[PDB]
C-alpha cells in the first residue's frame, strides 16, 4: 500500500505458463509470456458512511 | 428493362384489362415476354407516409428505388415485449445477444426481482442485435437505401415504402394498427424481359 | 467563399466536449447579473426591502450566473461549421452585409 | 471445397469460447471486454467459405 | 477503499462542484476541471495541481 | 514646407545604422522570469502633474494577455501588483525548470510565442501542461506551430501555412 | 507472517474499552467537518443564505 | 515454372512450437496485440469511462 508516492502504484500483475520460441530460463521470457490479473468490485459509499 | 406508365397497374387486373392496348401499344402475340408489377399498396403506402412527411422528400427519396431487386421489411414489437417473447421459445434468440442476458433469459424465473436481468434490460437496445433499424425517425432516402442494399430491412415502425412488410414475433405482442393490408402471417419472383410499372425511377 | 457571423467563432479542438465558462455570451450573462447585484445592493435602493428578500434575491441571481448551460458554448464551436455545411445547398444563396 | 476435403486442418470454434472462460462484476454496467469480443466473433457460427 | 487512486477522487470531487465559483489549472483540454471524478482512475491522469 | 495645418521644419534627418539582433535562450527565460530590481519585463508610466503611476507598458514575455482583466484579477496598485506579479513568476520558472534542467538546455532557443502563450495561460488558470513539449524550438517557430494541429485554439489557428 | 493494512494499527491497551476521539478517522472527520464551515463562512458565499 | 504467393514458405514440420515468433504469421498477432496495450494502458483515449 502506498499514500500518495505515485512512482510506486502498482499498475499490472502477471502470471506464466509457457515459455517463447527458444528461451529456456524462466527469468528471461517472464516479462512477455504473461496474463494480467484482477477485476473491480463496487462498493456502496450510502452504506459505508 | 422496366418501363413506367401513368397508371395504376397490378399483376392479374392489368393483365386481364388490355393497359397497353389502351395505352396505344400494338399487341404482343403471346404475352411471355411482358409482365406487370404491383403498385397498389406501394400507392396506399404512399398516403400513409404523406400523412406524416412532405410530399416532396417522400416522392424524390422513392424515385432512387430499383423495382428490379427484391427486399423486404421485417417488423418487430417494441424492446419490451421483444424481450418477453425471447423469454418465451427461447430459441428465437439470436448469437448477437449478450451472453449473461440470455443465460438470464434461460433463468425459467421471475425476473422482475432479480435486477441483475433488469439493469441489462435498462442496458439493452435493438441496434445492438439488429443493425440497419429504421426507428420511426430515418430519412425516407436512407429507407430507399437500405432496402436498395439487401434483402431484410429490420424496422420498429410501420410507416415505411417500397416493399412488403412482414411480422416479426406473433400478433399478441404487437400493440400496433391493424393493417393486414401491408402486414402479412407472422411465418412465411423472376423477371421476365419486359417489366411494366407505375412510378418511374432512376436507379 | 466567406460568411460573416455577428459573434465570434473559435473551432473546437477535442471530440467530447465537457462544460466551458470561457465565452462571450457567459461573461455576458455573468455581467448582466453582477450588475442587478449592484443595483440591489445600492444604498438609496436596499432601505426599501426586508432583509430575506435580500438575501433570496442575492442566491437566485448567484444561482443564475452559475447555472449549467451548454448553449454559449455550442453556439461558439459548433453552429457555424453546421451553417458552412448547410449553405452551399440552400436554393436561396446567402445575401450579406458587413 | 477440393482444398477442405484434403487438408488435415480442421477448425474448431470451442477453442476460442473454452479459453475464455472469464465474467465481469453483477453490478459492472460496461461489458466485460470478454463478454464482447464473443459477441463480435460469433464462435456458434460454423461458415468458412 | 483499497483502489490506489482515492485521493484523487475525492479531490476532484470537490472540483467538480465548484466550476464556475472557483478555477484552477488542469493539464490538457481532456480532463477538465468539469470532467467526472470517476474518470480518474490511473495513476497517469492525476493533475499537476 | 505645411500640411493641413501641422508646420514642418525646413530640414530632413534619419537615423543610419540598424543593431543586430539576439536570439531568445532559457537563460534570457529564467532572468525575465526572476524580475529583479534591476531588470523588469515592465516599466510604469506616470501622471505628469500629480506624478503618480497611472499604467504599466509589458515587455516581453508578459505579451500574451488576450482575455478579460477579471480572469487574471490583478491587484489594484502599483506596488501589489508587482509584488504578486513576482511570487506568480517564480512558480512558473520552477515548473518550466523541473522540465528543462539548465545544465543541458542552457543555450537552446525557445519559442516566442509558446512563450508569451504560456505566461498567458498560467495567470489566467487556463491549461498549459501542453505547451511545455513545444518550449524549445525544433526547426522553425512558424513550422513547429503550423505542424501542432490541434492544440488550446485561442492562441494559435492553422489556416493551411 | 507479515499482513499489510491501509491504516494505522495501536494495539488496545485495556479490556474494557471507553469512547475516545484520539484516532486517525476522528481527525478525518472532523478536518471534513471544519472545511464545510470554511465554506459556509466566506464572504463570496454567505450573503446568498 | 514457379508459382507465386503472398506469403513466405517453410519446409513441412509437424513438430514445431506453437509460439513461434520466427513465423510470420504469428509474429504479427503479437505485435498488434501488443500495440493495443499502449493504447488502452493509461486510459488516456477512453473518457467517460
Amino acid at each position: 500500500y502506498v499514500r500518495l508516492d505515485r512512482d510506486r502504484v502498482p499498475t499490472m500483475v502477471g502470471v506464466t505458463r509457457q515459455s517463447r520460441d527458444t528461451i529456456t530460463q524462466p527469468a528471461l521470457s517472464l516479462s512477455t509470456t504473461n496474463t494480467t490479473v484482477g477485476v473491480p468490485l463496487a462498493l456502496d459509499a450510502r452504506a459505508i458512511t | 428493362a422496366y418501363i413506367a406508365v401513368p397508371a395504376v397497374v397490378d399483376s392479374r387486373s392489368s393483365e386481364a384489362i388490355g393497359l397497353l392496348e389502351s395505352f396505344g401499344v400494338d399487341a404482343g402475340a403471346d404475352a411471355n415476354d411482358v409482365s406487370y408489377q404491383d403498385h397498389d399498396y406501394v400507392l396506399d403506402q404512399l398516403q400513409y407516409m404523406l400523412d406524416g412527411y412532405e410530399a416532396g422528400d417522400v416522392i424524390d427519396a422513392l424515385v432512387h428505388k430499383n423495382w428490379l431487386h427484391h427486399s423486404v421489411y421485417c417488423l418487430l414489437p417494441p424492446k419490451s415485449q421483444l424481450l418477453e417473447y425471447w423469454k418465451s421459445n427461447p430459441s428465437a434468440i439470436p448469437d448477437n445477444v449478450d451472453r449473461r442476458l440470455r443465460k438470464r433469459l434461460m433463468l425459467k424465473k421471475d425476473l422482475r426481482k432479480d435486477d441483475e436481468y433488469n439493469q441489462l434490460a435498462r442496458a439493452f437496445k435493438i441496434s445492438d442485435v439488429y443493425a440497419p433499424l429504421i426507428s420511426s425517425t430515418t430519412s425516407p432516402m436512407t429507407m430507399i437505401q437500405n432496402l436498395n442494399q439487401g434483402e431484410i430491412v429490420y424496422t420498429t415502425t410501420d410507416r415505411v415504402i417500397g416493399a412488403r412488410i412482414l411480422l416479426y414475433a406473433p400478433r399478441k405482442y404487437y400493440a400496433s394498427t391493424l393493417s393486414f393490408t401491408m402486414t402479412k402471417c407472422i411465418i412465411p419472383v423472376p423477371h421476365s424481359r419486359f417489366n411494366v410499372g407505375t412510378f418511374p425511377s432512376i436507379a | 467563399e466567406v460568411l460573416l457571423l455577428p459573434i465570434d467563432h473559435q473551432p473546437a479542438n477535442v471530440t467530447t466536449p465537457t462544460l466551458d465558462f470561457t465565452n462571450e455570451l457567459t461573461n455576458w450573462r455573468a455581467r448582466v447579473c453582477e450588475l442587478m447585484k449592484n443595483l440591489v445592493d445600492n444604498q438609496r435602493y436596499q432601505p426599501g426591502w426586508t432583509q430575506s428578500l435580500v438575501s433570496s434575491m442575492r442566491g437566485t441571481l448567484d444561482k443564475l450566473k452559475l447555472i449549467k448551460s451548454m448553449t454559449p458554448m455550442y453556439l461558439q464551436q459548433l453552429a457555424p461549421v453546421e451553417l458552412a455545411v448547410i449553405a452551399p445547398m440552400l436554393p436561396f444563396p446567402p445575401f450579406q452585409v458587413p | 471445397v477440393l482444398l477442405q476435403r484434403i487438408s488435415p486442418l480442421q477448425i474448431d470454434p470451442t477453442i476460442i469460447s473454452n479459453t475464455m472462460s472469464t465474467v465481469s462484476e453483477s453490478t459492472t454496467q460496461t461489458l466485460s471486454p470478454a463478454s464482447s469480443i464473443l459477441g463480435k466473433l460469433r464462435p456458434s457460427n460454423s461458415d468458412f467459405s | 477503499t483499497t483502489d490506489p487512486c482515492a485521493p484523487v477522487k475525492a479531490f476532484m470531487t470537490l472540483a467538480n462542484m465548484m466550476v464556475g465559483f472557483e478555477t484552477i489549472p488542469m493539464d490538457n483540454q481532456i480532463y477538465t476541471q468539469s470532467r467526472r471524478a470517476s474518470a480518474f482512475s490511473t495513476p497517469h491522469t492525476w493533475p499537476r495541481c | 514646407a505645411n500640411v493641413w495645418g501641422v508646420r514642418l521644419a525646413d530640414s530632413l534627418s534619419s537615423p543610419t545604422i540598424e543593431t543586430r539582433t539576439r536570439q531568445y535562450t532559457l537563460h534570457d527565460l529564467c532572468s525575465d522570469l526572476d524580475a529583479n530590481p534591476g531588470r523588469e519585463p515592465w516599466k510604469p508610466l506616470r501622471n505628469q502633474r500629480t506624478n503618480n503611476i497611472v499604467a504599466v507598458q509589458l515587455f516581453r514575455p508578459l505579451q500574451g494577455l488576450v482575455l478579460d482583466t477579471q480572469l487574471y484579477g490583478f491587484p489594484g496598485a502599483f506596488d501589489d501588483w508587482e509584488r504578486f506579479m513576482r511570487e506568480k513568476l517564480r512558480v512558473l520558472k520552477y515548473e518550466v525548470l523541473r522540465i528543462y534542467p539548465i545544465s543541458n538546455y542552457s543555450n537552446e532557443h525557445v519559442n516566442v510565442f509558446v512563450a508569451n502563450a504560456l505566461v498567458g495561460a498560467f495567470l489566467s488558470n487556463q491549461a498549459f501542461y501542453d505547451l511545455l513539449p513545444l518550449l524549445i524550438i525544433n526547426d522553425t517557430m512558424i513550422g513547429d506551430l503550423l505542424g501542432t494541429g490541434a492544440s488550446l485554439s485561442q492562441f494559435f489557428q492553422s489556416h493551411g501555412d
